[PDB]
């Protein structure tokens, strides 16, 4: 659905990268239940394979590890949640 | 010149705008290009992350040939709320924005604190924690300031 | 595993509700790829069945629908992203 | 009196403070009762949203029998960076934080400017803009300072 173009795959990699960082932080509060903890780890592994297949078909100058993809993920999450583009790294 | 509006999914929308057009004209432009109404659009600089000022031409806000603008779409709406003196005032809000921030919004918008008044829709008092979809607001409708 | 106490099932309900609302807001930007959109839909269904089965075993005084769980979901997401409890409320 | 500490998974810890008790003491009590060290703990007033001040008794910050405090746990690990003379010095670092920030921590920890050195792990240079997780630091692992 919608009108999604190319490069939505890259932005979904990144978006989910931040979803995972969110589950991680959540779990630190001993608040992620057991099925959800396995949901977290399944997310991590299938994300890492999506990232290596993706990075290979991209410029090495734009080839990013999971851990840098998760910084972009948190940034687009903070802009969605505060519906401010001014929250990417300027809104607090 | 040529300005690129980039959206979260990688789309870029190259508004050729030299001019001295305001941001209403920019939101209008892009709104024609991707079928999203001006009111559903928040905008900011790509690196300056500051949300653009309306009254000012974009040439003043240091936008130049090849600048970059971030576009976020928020399925929200426009409404009026009118005060004790009877004058209406427009407000765009998020359906999931809760009446609490709409209150605090008309606070400095008008010039009062938040701790005094009800706020009502269709003679229905609105409850501070509850969001606005609760109270079935549509395009352009009207909310009441209850002293 | 990590050891979680009671109420982790509930707070996981709410957390994944906010996760859903994040997606939804995401795909409005025509940014959710096709497998991910379907990930959105599977998440929503599996969440509502979790919400009714869970809500049956809770007091009517604390029985919340999906759309009101998603709002707590956002409130816990903002504290997680900014690692501040001071972002739960008007911050 | 007695004060409630709530966490995102519905835990609530009931810490009783009486006299002049300090937030350091609070963090320590909750640390014993939950096996999470006091530094990995960020606490804030339930709704007053003001993050509490350290050296001051909680009873000044309007905390009282019945109040509620929210605890969010931030995870970090302890590492060592060693200097040109060879002395490891510890540091508590967050994996998402940037290197620059560790770099800025080693500056004032060892009184130097940050314009002077590399900062390397597994003899791999560490780029100021990347986060530390990129390099997979672990508990008690050792980062190098290269003038």
């Amino acid at each position: 659905q919608i009108e999604v173009g190319p490069g939505a795959t890259n932005a979904t990699i990144n978006f989910e990268a931040g979803i995972l960082e969110c589950y991680e932080r959540f779990s630190w509060q001993r608040a992620l239940d057991y099925p959800g903890q396995d949901r977290l780890h399944r997310l991590k592994r299938k994300l890492e394979s999506r990232i290596k297949t993706h990075n290979k078909s991209e410029p090495e100058n734009k080839r990013m590890s999971l851990e840098e993809r998760k910084a972009i993920g948190v940034k687009m999450m903070k802009v969605l949640l505060f519906m401010d583009p001014s929250a990417g790294i300027e809104g607090f | 010149g040529d300005l690129t509006v980039k959206m979260l999914g990688g789309q870029e929308i190259l508004v050729p705008l030299r001019d001295s057009m305001t941001v209403s004209e920019l939101k209008q432009f892009i709104a024609q290009k991707i079928n999203v109404p001006a009111f559903q659009q928040r905008l900011a600089h790509l690196d300056s992350r500051e949300v653009l000022q309306e009254g000012v031409p974009l040439v003043l806000q240091g936008l130049r040939a090849g600048s970059t603008v971030l576009l976020v779409v928020q399925n929200s709406i426009s409404i009026l709320v009118r005060n004790d003196k009877g004058r209406s005032s427009p407000y765009e809000v998020q359906l999931k924005q809760t009446v609490a921030e709409l209150k605090q919004q008309v606070c400095q918008k008008e010039r009062v604190q938040a701790d005094q008044f009800w706020l009502s829709f269709e003679g229905r008092p609105m409850d501070d924690e509850h969001p606005l979809e609760e109270y079935g607001l549509m395009k352009g409708c009207t909310v009441f300031m209850n002293l």
